């Protein structure tokens, strides 16, 4: 029933899927292609940091899916919402993802993104549907 | 930490993107 | 180990539990008398309100005591906080919890204490610790 | 709707106290 729901769960778990394998509507497709290359960006500037994470977050959990949504969370918790924040959390869940299928080629990406993706669209419904959704996401990161 | 030091790739992004 | 989600729980769980049976640290002090001066105020002022509210949400769920945090991630869904909204949710939760001891007088308002208390201090510990925690939020309300 | 219309009442609270 949640157009919004599926529609950012589509975009995000292709995406994982994507990053974790290395294979590959309209307004799906430019999300994409957007996501794409902001954040195989923020994997390339980021590669180090990411690396020093994923590990501290092992040691204290890991198994359980919703690490990263707490990460999540917590990023959120001052209340501040905006496109950089969003990206970058999708983005370090394609850098989970590409490590769980590098344990395991046969691990699955889709309860992760689903973890991702519901964060988003429950807690930041009204706030997406206001900045247009990722037609917006799109339009903020288009450069050229 | 790990959430403050995501939030400083987020926010300073988000402040190349304006 | 949780600090501020220890004293969050006090604040919210003693109100509630004064609001539903009608009878009742320094930091805590204040807070609670802050809240009963402005909580009492929200729910005289919207009582009409409230009352329509409760029915739908009934209709709906009820039952489940997770109802009242969905409101409350819904509000927070425009990636807005502040201290009238934090306040607001804690006084419609005092609405329902008198609701709740109305229909069975051994009901406990803890399950409903703790599920308010999750969210704000979960999924805003950062921006309540930047606001100076309960001491912000009665300097906020604070008149003479 | 119950969301929106607890949002009005406790922005328009937030804004009494500026
Ligand atoms: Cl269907
Ligand atoms: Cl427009
Ligand atoms: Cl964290
Ligand atoms: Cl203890
Ligand atoms: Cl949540
Ligand atoms: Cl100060
Ligand atoms: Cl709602
Ligand atoms: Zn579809
Ligand atoms: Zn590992
Ligand atoms: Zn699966
Ligand atoms: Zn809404
Ligand atoms: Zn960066
Ligand atoms: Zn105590
Ligand atoms: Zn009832
Ligand atoms: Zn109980
Ligand atoms: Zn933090
Ligand atoms: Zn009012």
């Amino acid at each position: 029933e949640d157009d919004l729901y599926r529609q950012s769960l589509e975009i995000i778990s292709r995406y994982l899927r994507e990053q974790a394998t290395g294979s590959k509507g309209a307004a799906g497709r430019r999300a994409l292609e957007t996501l794409r290359r902001v954040g195989d960006g923020v994997q390339r500037n980021h590669e180090t940091a990411f690396q020093g994470m994923l590990r501290k977050l092992d040691i204290k959990n890991e198994d359980d899916v919703k690490s990263l949504s707490r990460v999540m969370i917590h990023v959120f918790s001052d209340g501040v919402t905006n496109w950089g924040r969003i990206v970058t959390l999708i983005s370090f869940g394609a850098f989970v993802a590409k490590h769980l299928k590098t344990i395991n080629q046969e691990s699955c990406i889709e309860p992760l993104a689903e973890s991702i993706t519901d964060v988003l669209v429950r807690t930041k419904r009204d706030w997406l549907v206001k900045q247009r959704g990722w037609d917006g996401f799109v339009e903020f990161f288009h450069v050229e | 930490a790990i959430x403050a030091x995501l939030r400083r790739m987020a926010d300073d992004l988000n402040a190349q993107y304006e």
